DNA sequence: GTGATATCTGCTTTGGGTGGGTGGGTGGGTTGAGGCAATA
DNA sequence: AAGCAGATATCAC
């Protein structure tokens, strides 16, 4: 072999490295102790440490990884068995903290050398079995033999040892020994790409415990050996092309993006009198002065109680003029939730809402037990509207296509954003006629909010100052906001984990009286409420109880739910002509005054 | 294009590059290649089946890509530079000034080094024959990295090649919905998202 | 001939288990089930793994660790256990299924270390393929000496005898397949997918190929969520392999004689012996028979109740207040009329249609949902 | 003198349209123009 | 040109 590698000297040097190196008790001695405690036989070693201690050992590791790494394994095994008298022997995984190469600059001089590259995973293959030891059985005497694989070639026996028959040994594929392999496609990082060039892609091969350690979408630093392999002209001939193909044999992956103390902090927050407003403020610091919308979105994030007999999910629609902060709110909620999806109602959209050989479930099914953010709600076609109505009413999605008949669970909360059909919101027009959506679909939303653009000058000045301040915000404030967001996420996770509020007797009486009063308002003069709204109240009440980290729904929760529902209706249920109390616009899609006027017109034309 | 004979289609040649002549040429550059014109050797049974005809290639040997100044910068330089945009066009003084801003493009970073969008978007709406296409054609020739496209000349790519550049969209109201969605997302996120049967990918735009 | 000690011991112990294992009632549990295997359409016996674990833990462990190796011997033991009854032809083949495996694995846990072991998985069926006959043991005639060779095993590829049985004969290339004395099994290929519950967050679904055999064919439908019990195996690239009777048809391992200068790759498929749903000619007498005694007396009491119309109405729709007439109508729809056919071949409808016109939020959707559930 | 075992000989391959659309597209090949059903 | 199937003469023991 053309290598200046003496195995014994390398092993001794590496054992010396483990014994004496100190991180600026040897660090890797502590690592071996932790290995014994945990039981995972993998030792990661930073190549920078090896370089610092020994520049020859580092140089040999980089130049001849295939020869040198096994000697490192031998050294670590010997040392570890001395210090602590395990399913497998420990395996060293040298790695570089930072990439040493760009995917675009890989060269022939790097073949069979240890390199580190950064990238984003796009595809991973299913597991590929590799034969390590073949199993043969004589087709006459049943005598069995085992042959070790040698550089991808197997020495098939020619004569049975026991009975001496020739050409009688058949390979039993499923009695052999196999190991795992996986193909991964790594895409060049957007930052390192030259301007205007398409991303480059590289092939990686992972084996044994490194399979399935990355998923598509991951951003990773990969340390491995650069390989060059010949390509056959066709499968039948032994001719090869003079230009070789390349891949990387993965050696190390680095993914580059409750505690009792944490629970104590969360409970301490939950004890504070104004936890509701604190969480609401933390929800979206950038948006300005949309307090009730933020409170509703917080309650949607917490959700109501899963009774398991009843949708427990809270649906919110934000309709308003263009140039407001609707998309920003949807983005902030999408970032916050763990199982959320951000999508658009337009059909041309990259990510679809509908389920469509591989069965592909849409965003609504993917957001099951989560929140689906739908940005261009008004731009949905009729089929998408039917799908959304089915999801919101039944919490399931039925498919009968290509011989597949099934029902998919979709228990998802919809946060939707809507714009008017005109260039601006029309005060003369109601909500239904401002946004061209069926009233049947609108009646499935618990809360509808209106984000109108004021004509006030003082509002313009205040918003301008807000935006300028944000344009000049400092890094410490941004970090503080990030910490508050993390606290909010942990609080919501804990509440979902351990809190299941239930209705107390006083809450029940409060809800019944609330519904009766809402009905009375209309009954005094029309109808001012319908039973579905009562259900909404219950959900909201439960959500509020969950914010306090309380297992009992109290009267305060009911009062808050009533206030929020009454504010949303006052925002979105107002008839531009006369007043608000009329909810017939939601139930029938036509204003009561409009209905009377149309009746008059029809009667007159009938005259 | 200017060298193709009348009523013909441009031809192409294959260039094989080795060693230190690599990484010199990129798509889109104008190059002068010195090399050797050779036939492609077949192999195996394909030698026998194919006759006396051969494909060709060029074996690359050399690839070649193809205080007065302060005084010009010192005085009334904004007016002078704007007036120099398409001088053969008359009367669009303020539009020409706006197009110069689109070329410099505004500051890309916040005061703290955070990345912010500097690119400036302009739309020229007007009645026919007011030199809209002439102005767009001029900006394409001046811009170092740019792509000119028509509403129906291409659909379903030019944006990627125009990254860090200028994308001149002529006949902007003739495009389809799919093309409109792509333009909308570029003016929002400065990227293009594609989905190959569920395999997502994001490109810089 | 060399003898596989482990497999023979497993066969003997499995025969003992089939003969001796006792149910709660004191009868032999599987004798009465094997008694059903006299029918031509029945060839599979379903055995609970918990019963086997109770009977003999070492046997259960050996079966779990060497399932692929020992399964033919378990089938032979079943054949012996059925041999007594006269109605079975000597040519019939019998197969064993294993029902209740306590532990479950995920589709992404199917690694090389699981090859040949007994496993249980869950998945959603995406596609089903047509049923085929698959050769398991071929009978061949030797053209040189006219000797009949039987029980030639097949390994993923159409295989002919290696050497003629006759000691005097030296033939290695010329044989004739006789279909009528060969043994075939029903074969079906299905493609399944990860369930939405199992699919990791932000991950493309992983698909798997499952092979059903004998009775298991046509028992899973696309869109169903099913539990499969069986084993994970490797299937070689058949297209690369050349045999005396079968030429090769247009990296991996090298060096096999059947390979020439070619490479052999492998792919993982699941060989399922049992299929079940993940979440589980009629006449009045048969309906009664399907029921237990308690259920039958409950049905009779219901039939005798003099307030049955009202009790049924209230039981079906408990969440709805009022609207008794609507409940009565929906109940009558559920019971239905008598469909009839005329002498000339035309049909008289017997089904009942009902319509509910309602104001908003009046619980008509509640009626539809109650009926649907 | 029989059992390997080394040498020699003849077949057909390739994907391709002079090898067919009276083989078949579940055996496998971009680009455009042309009928459908559902669509708006 | 490249490679497998078949035929056949040839060394060795
Ligand atoms: N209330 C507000 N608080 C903070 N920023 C606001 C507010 N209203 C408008 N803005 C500013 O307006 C821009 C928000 O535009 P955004 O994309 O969120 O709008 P949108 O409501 O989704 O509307 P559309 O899609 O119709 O343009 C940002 O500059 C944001 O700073
Ligand atoms: N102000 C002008 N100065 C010089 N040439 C002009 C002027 N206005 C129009 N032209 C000439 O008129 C012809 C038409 O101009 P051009 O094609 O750019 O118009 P346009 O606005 O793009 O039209 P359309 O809307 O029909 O596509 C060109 O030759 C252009 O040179
Ligand atoms: N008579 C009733 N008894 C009990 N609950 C009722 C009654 N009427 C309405 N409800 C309540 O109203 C809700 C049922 O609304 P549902 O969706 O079924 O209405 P709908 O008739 O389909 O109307 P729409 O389609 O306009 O929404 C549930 O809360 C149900 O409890
Ligand atoms: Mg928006
Ligand atoms: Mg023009
Ligand atoms: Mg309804
Ligand atoms: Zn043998
Ligand atoms: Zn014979």
């Amino acid at each position: 072999w053309g290598t200046d590698v003496n195995v014994a000297a390398c092993k001794e040097n590496f054992q010396r490295f483990l014994q004496r190196f100190i991180d600026p008790e040897p660090l890797y001695m502590q690592r071996l102790g932790e290995i014994n405690v945990i039981g995972e036989p993998f030792l990661n070693v930073n190549c920078e440490h090896i370089k610092s201690f020994d520049k020859n050992l580092y140089r040999q590791l980089i130049s001849y990884p295939q020869e040198v790494i096994p000697t490192f394994d031998m050294a670590v095994n010997e040392i570890f068995f001395d210090r602590y008298p395990l399913e497998h022997q420990i395996q060293v995984r040298p790695f570089n903290a930072l990439k040493t190469k760009n995917m675009r600059n890989l060269n022939p001089e790097d073949i069979d050398q240890l390199i580190t590259i950064s990238g984003m995973v796009i595809r991973t293959s299913q597991l590929i079995p590799e034969m390590q030891e073949a199993f043969f059985q004589c087709q006459v005497c049943a005598h069995t033999t085992r042959v070790e694989m040698d550089r991808g070639r197997i020495a098939e026996p020619s004569v049975c040892g026991r009975c001496h028959t020739t050409h009688s040994m058949a390979l039993i594929h499923n009695r052999s020994l196999f190991s795992d392999k996986q193909m991964i496609k790594l895409q060049e990082s957007p930052e390192d790409m030259p301007a205007g060039q398409t991303p480059h892609t590289v092939i990686l091969f992972a084996h044994n415990d490194l399979v399935d350690k990355v998923q598509p979408g991951d951003r990773v630093n990969v340390t491995g050996i650069y390989r060059a392999v010949p390509i056959r002209v066709n499968p039948r001939v032994s001719n090869v092309k003079s230009v070789y193909k390349t891949h990387i044999d993965v050696i190390h992956y680095r993914k580059t993006d409750f505690s009792e103390k944490r629970v104590e902090l969360l409970k301490e927050l939950s004890r504070k009198p104004d936890i509701y407003e604190r969480l609401a403020s933390a929800l979206a610091p950038s948006i300005y002065e949309h307090e009730d919308i933020k409170k509703g979105i917080l309650l949607q994030l917490f959700g109501g109680t899963r009774k398991d007999f009843f949708r427990a999910e809270i649906n919110i629609l934000l309709c308003g003029d263009p140039g407001t902060s609707k998309s920003q709110l949807l983005q902030y909620v999408y970032n916050l939730v763990p199982r959320g999806q951000y999508t658009s109602g337009k059909g041309s959209s990259a990510v679809g809402l509908t389920a469509y050989l591989v069965l592909q479930t849409g965003a609504l099914v993917l957001s099951d037990n989560g929140i689906c953010c739908i940005d261009e709600f008004d731009k949905m076609n009729e089929s998408t509207r039917s799908v959304l109505h089915e999801v919101m009413e039944q919490q399931t999605l039925s498919i009968a296509k290509a011989g597949i008949i099934c029902q998919l669970n979709a228990r998802t909360s919809v946060l939707a954003a809507a714009n008017p059909i005109e260039s601006q919101w029309n005060p003369k027009k109601t909500t239904i006629e401002n946004i061209q959506l069926p009233h049947t679909l609108l009646s499935r939303f618990d809360l509808i909010f209106l984000l109108l653009d004021p004509q006030d000058e003082a509002y313009d000045r205040r918003l301008a100052h807000h935006l300028v301040a944000l344009y000049y915000q400092s890094e410490e404030q941004a970090e503080e906001e990030l910490l508050d967001m993390a606290v909010l996420k942990d609080y919501i996770a804990y509440a979902h984990s351990t809190i299941m509020p239930r209705l107390s007797e006083e809450a029940s009486q409060a809800l019944i009286e609330a519904y009766v009063d809402m009905r009375k308002i209309g009954s005094s003069r029309m109808v001012s409420a319908y039973p579905r709204q009562l259900e909404s109240l219950i959900r909201l009440a439960e959500a509020h109880a969950k914010v306090r980290l309380s297992n009992k729904v109290e009267a305060i929760d009911v009062e808050e739910a009533k206030r929020l529902h009454r504010e949303a209706l006052k925002q979105s249920a107002t008839d531009p002509r006369t007043g608000i109390v009329d909810i017939s616009i939601l139930t029938t899609g036509m204003s009561a005054t409009s209905r009377k006027r149309k009746e008059e017109l029809a009667e007159a034309l009938k005259k | 294009s200017d060298q193709v004979p009348v009523g013909n289609i441009p031809r192409s040649i294959t260039v094989l590059v080795e060693g230190e002549n690599t990484r010199i040429a990129q798509p889109g550059d104008h190059v002068s290649v010195t090399g050797i014109f050779l036939p492609i050797l077949r192999t195996g049974f394909r030698q026998v089946v194919q006759g006396l005809l051969s494909e060709t290639y060029l074996e690359a040997h050399r690839i070649v890509k193809m205080e007065e100044l302060r005084q010009i910068a010192e005085e009334d330089f904004y007016e002078k530079l704007a007036a120099s945009i398409a001088p053969e066009i008359y009367g669009h003084e303020d539009v020409k000034k706006a197009l110069l801003l689109l070329l410099v493009g505004g500051v890309d970073q916040s005061p703290r080094g955070m990345k912010i969008r500097g690119n400036i978007n302009i739309c020229l709406m007007g009645d026919p024959g007011v030199a809209k296409s002439q102005l767009l054609s001029y900006i394409d020739r001046l811009a170092p990295r740019s792509q000119y496209t028509t509403g129906r000349g291409s659909s379903g790519g030019a944006l990627v090649l125009a990254d860090q550049g200028v994308c001149c969209i002529d006949e902007f109201d003739k495009m389809a919905e799919a093309d409109r969605t792509a333009i909308h997302e570029v003016m929002e996120q400065q990227t293009i998202s594609i989905a190959k049967a569920g395999i997502l990918t994001t490109l810089n735009a | 001939e060399v003898r596989d000690e482990v497999a023979e011991k497993c066969q003997k112990l499995f025969l003992d288990f089939l003969e001796e294992f006792q149910s709660s009632d004191g009868e032999i549990k599987y004798l009465q089930l094997a008694e059903e295997l006299i029918r031509p359409e029945r060839n599979t016996l379903v055995v609970s793994f918990v019963d086997l674990e109770q009977f003999n833990q070492q046997l259960s462990t050996t079966i779990q660790e060497e399932f692929y190796r020992v399964y033919p011997y378990l089938c032979r033991a079943l054949k012996t256990f059925v041999k007594d009854r006269k109605e079975i032809p000597l040519a019939k083949d019998f197969y064993v299924a294993f029902q209740d495996l306590p532990t479950r694995h995920k589709i992404r846990e199917l690694t090389s270390s699981r090859i040949g072991l007994l496993t249980r998985i869950s998945g959603q069926v995406v596609r089903t393929h047509p049923v085929h006959p698959e050769l398991v043991s071929g009978t061949f005639l030797c053209l040189d000496c006219q000797t009949v060779i039987r029980d030639v095993e097949q390994q993923f590829k159409y295989t002919q005898p290696n050497i003629c049985r006759n000691p005097v004969c030296a033939n290695r290339r010329r044989f004739l397949l006789d279909t009528n004395k060969s043994r075939f099994v029903d074969f079906q290929k299905v493609r399944i997918q990860e369930t939405q519950a199992e699919l990791p967050r932000g991950s493309i679904p992983r698909s798997l190929e499952v092979i059903l055999r004998a009775e298991a064919v046509e028992s899973a439908q696309a869109g169903d969520k099913c539990d499969f019990t069986g084993t994970l195996i490797v299937v070689p690239d058949v297209s690369k392999l050349s045999t005396p009777g079968a030429r090769a048809e247009t990296e991996g391992i090298r060096g096999l004689r059947a390979l020439g200068v070619r490479d052999l790759s492998y792919r993982l498929v699941f060989l399922a012996c049992c299929v079940a749903p993940t979440n589980p000619e009629q006449t009045a007498e048969s309906i009664k028979n399907q029921m237990t005694v308690k259920e039958w007396e409950k049905v009779f009491e219901m039939s005798q109740d003099k307030n049955l119309y009202h009790n049924l109405c209230t039981s079906l729709f408990p969440t709805i207040h009022g609207n008794d007439e609507v409940k009565r109508g929906v109940l009558l729809m559920l019971f239905g009329g008598v469909p009839k056919t005329t002498g000339e071949g035309t049909s008289l409808r017997g089904d009942i249609n009902v319509c509910i016109v309602g104001d908003p939020s009046t619980a008509k959707s509640q009626f539809l949902k109650h009926v649907e559930e």
